[PDB]
């Protein structure tokens, strides 16, 4: 992960966590999800 | 009222250039919507229910 | 005009394409959102396009 | 009619969504502007000296000898259009007869948030910034250059040695004079 | 209606008998029987597609 | 019921209706989001405030929730300095215009440097083209061209 | 009266529709002209036409 001194690790996706997301594209996730009404998990056993 | 910006006079004259000497490497983010959300209505519960 | 309810609770009235002077607004009882009063005595009164 | 705006409530929460639909048209129309003209953070002034290698601006420049700083061009532009506009008055002062009649029937008009006189300062400045300092000032601070260089440098940017418009500067000075002439003569004639 | 009827941990109050929703939807409902208060919910429906 | 239901077909009827407009500004924000993807990350753009302020460099992609992020790098000139300048160099009456670059001079001596950095450099024949004689280009320095 | 406000709201629903749809071409047209502003008057433009 050397490129002439550049630093990358920012934005490519790092191996360990299981989704395969950047630094920066997990704070864009964490930031867009505190209003999230598309939940399509959501199924016929919402009954509670 | 609102501010336009800051006044600023430009040094012209006819013998007279300004090169600049460094530089500064700027990273800018740009936001952009591609899709929304995908969603369909069921007319026959929508509008009699049961 | 409201500057959040987070930081103030004291807001301004702006009223749409009413000339200030020759719309005496402030009657006494016998208006919509009777309660309002905002006579503004004190506190200037701006006239804005 | 109370009793009908009483059984209109009965409608349920219809004109909550063509108020929102309203204002965010009003809104995109504001940004609409301020996107299209605030593109600079500055407001460049023009040098007192309206030299610029022989090239002449005033039709484009702004004169303070009129209330509104606006050129040649954007006044007969404004007289173009001014046929039909807004209304010029909204303080319903002279309302007791087109805009009264809407206006009886709840059909307002909100003003731009930017005035015709701000615009024009931002025409200025984007006059200032591109005679002064070519394309510098649109991608950091503004640098200064004669306009015969920056005019130089255009023609090798488009194919042509530096050395014509050095050579050929005083004929392609009269040919864009008389260019800026000929659309003043076509915008002032009668054919809009 | 149509449904289907589950225990609710809805704590009505004791003048309270009707439940509803954010429109107009009685998801809750207090047994006029022994008293038991019930939800309401349309059971199982969506889309088919080939 | 005939009068609810024309009331609810109505609003489903403005409800698509909305979901089409968006569907049109959201069509037309993907069409710009993939261009900008196709002009200034997989190859540079030299149009002006394209790609980001400044003149741009390179743009690295980022995905967000229904949309797109673009890091835009781009290279914004600083520190300037005030330079006297000439459009051509008389040496021996020919007229001397730069190759690629401006004339300046610190008050003293003139050099030859880049336009958007400075990098003075001697005024050499190699820097420079000849075209015609010095009497036509107005502004012209005289001043000595170093033949190596 | 309940016809009445039926159409009347109709018409005013019409005229929302035809607001968005012509504040969207007005839109798209400024998007092009802020383009056509900073590609050709902040820089020059090697597009052809
Ligand atoms: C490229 O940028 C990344 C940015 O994440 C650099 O990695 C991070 O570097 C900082 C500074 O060295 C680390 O902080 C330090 O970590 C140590 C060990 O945990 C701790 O003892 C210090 O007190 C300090 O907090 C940071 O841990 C490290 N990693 C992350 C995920 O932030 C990286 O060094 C840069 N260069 C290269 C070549 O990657
Ligand atoms: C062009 O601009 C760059 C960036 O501004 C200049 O690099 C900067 O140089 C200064 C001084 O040489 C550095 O300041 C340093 O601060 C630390 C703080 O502890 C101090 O310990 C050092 O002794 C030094 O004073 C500054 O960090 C550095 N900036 C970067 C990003 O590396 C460069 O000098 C400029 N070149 C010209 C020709 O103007
Ligand atoms: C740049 O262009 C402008 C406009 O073409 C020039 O101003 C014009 O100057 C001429 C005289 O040189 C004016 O003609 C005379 O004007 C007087 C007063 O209006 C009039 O009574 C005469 O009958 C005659 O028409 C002309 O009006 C004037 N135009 C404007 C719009 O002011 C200006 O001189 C040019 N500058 C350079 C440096 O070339
Ligand atoms: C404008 O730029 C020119 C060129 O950079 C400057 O001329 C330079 O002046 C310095 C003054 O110290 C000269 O350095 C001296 O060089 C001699 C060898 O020739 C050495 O023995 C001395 O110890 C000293 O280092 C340098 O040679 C000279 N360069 C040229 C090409 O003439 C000039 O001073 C600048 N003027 C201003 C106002 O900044
Ligand atoms: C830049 O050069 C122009 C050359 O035309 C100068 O304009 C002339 O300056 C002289 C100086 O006395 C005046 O007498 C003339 O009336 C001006 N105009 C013309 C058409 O000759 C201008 O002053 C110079 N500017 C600077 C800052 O040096
Ligand atoms: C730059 O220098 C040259 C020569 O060093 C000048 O050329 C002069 O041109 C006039 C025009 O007839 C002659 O009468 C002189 O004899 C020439 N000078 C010499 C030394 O022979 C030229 O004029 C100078 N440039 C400027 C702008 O003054
Ligand atoms: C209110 O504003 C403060 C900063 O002045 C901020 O820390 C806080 O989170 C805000 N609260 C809400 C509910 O927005
Ligand atoms: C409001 O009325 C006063 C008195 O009639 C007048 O002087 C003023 O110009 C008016 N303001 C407007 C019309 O904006
Ligand atoms: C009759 O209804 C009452 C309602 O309170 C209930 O308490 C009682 O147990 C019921 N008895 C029978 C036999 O259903
Ligand atoms: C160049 O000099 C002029 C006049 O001395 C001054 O107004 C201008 O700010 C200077 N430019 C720079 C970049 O210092």
């Amino acid at each position: 992960k050397y490129f002439g001194g550049f630093n990358f690790s920012q934005i490519l996706p790092d191996p360990s966590k299981p989704s395969k997301r950047s630094f920066i594209e997990d704070l864009l996730f964490n930031k867009v999800t505190l209003a999230d009404a598309g939940f399509i998990k959501q199924y016929g056993d919402c009954l509670g | 009222t609102m501010s336009l910006g800051a006044e600023n006079s430009v040094a012209y004259s006819n013998n007279s250039i300004a090169i600049p000497t460094n530089f500064t490497i700027s990273v800018t983010t740009e936001i952009l919507p591609v899709s929304m959300t995908k969603t369909s209505v069921d007319c026959t519960m929508y509008i009699c229910g049961d | 005009i409201t500057p959040g309810t987070n930081t103030s609770n004291q807001v301004a009235v702006l009223y749409q394409g009413v000339n200030c002077t020759e719309v005496p607004v402030a009657i006494h009882a016998d208006q919509l959102t009777p309660t309002w009063r905002v006579y503004s005595t004190g506190s200037n009164v701006f006239q804005t396009r | 009619s109370t009793e009908c705006s009483n059984l209109l409530l009965q409608y349920g929460s219809f004109c909550t969504q063509l108020k929102r639909a309203l204002t965010g048209i009003a809104v995109e129309q504001d940004k609409n502007t301020q996107e299209v003209f605030a593109q600079v953070k500055q407001i460049y002034k023009t040098p007192p000296i309206k030299y610029f290698g022989g090239f002449n601006f005033s039709q484009i420049l702004p004169d303070p000898s009129k209330p509104s700083k606006r050129s040649f061009i954007e006044d007969l532009l404004f007289n173009k259009v001014t046929l039909a506009d807004a209304g010029f008055i909204k303080q319903y002062g002279d309302c007791l007869d087109l805009i009264c009649a809407q206006k009886f029937k709840g059909l307002t008009v909100l003003p731009p948030l930017l005035t015709d006189e701000m615009i024009a300062q931002y025409t200025s400045a984007l006059l200032a910034g591109t005679i002064t300092s070519g394309w510098t000032f649109g991608a950091g601070a503004a640098l200064q250059i004669p306009f015969a260089m920056q005019m130089a440098y255009r023609f090798n940017g488009i194919g042509v040695t530096q050395n014509v418009l050095y050579e050929n500067q005083k004929l392609i000075a009269n040919q864009f004079n008389s260019a800026i002439g000929k659309i003043q003569d076509s915008l002032s004639s009668t054919a809009s | 209606g149509t449904g289907v009827l589950t225990e609710s941990n809805k704590k009505f109050l004791p003048f309270q008998q009707f439940g509803r929703d954010i429109a107009d939807t009685t998801d809750a409902v207090r047994d006029p029987q022994t008293l038991e208060i019930l939800d309401i919910t349309p059971c199982s429906f969506g889309g088919v597609s080939v | 019921i005939d009068r609810l239901i024309t009331g609810r077909l109505q609003s489903l009827q403005t409800y698509v209706t909305q979901q089409l407009i968006r569907a049109a500004e959201i069509r037309a924000s993907a069409n710009l989001a993939a261009t900008k993807m196709s002009e200034c990350v997989l190859g540079q753009s030299k149009r002006v405030d394209f790609c980001g302020k400044g003149y741009h460099l390179m743009s690295f992609p980022q995905s967000a929730p229904h949309g797109v992020v673009f890091l835009h790098v781009t290279y914004v000139p600083a520190q300037e300095k005030n330079f006297t300048t000439a459009p051509a160099i008389c040496h021996d009456g020919k007229a001397h215009f730069p190759r690629e670059g401006v004339f300046v001079s610190n008050g003293t001596h003139w050099f030859v440097t880049q336009r958007n950095f400075y990098e003075p450099q001697i005024i050499t024949t190699d820097n420079t083209f000849v075209s015609g004689n010095c009497d036509v280009v107005i502004g012209i320095v005289n001043n000595t061209v170093y033949d190596p």
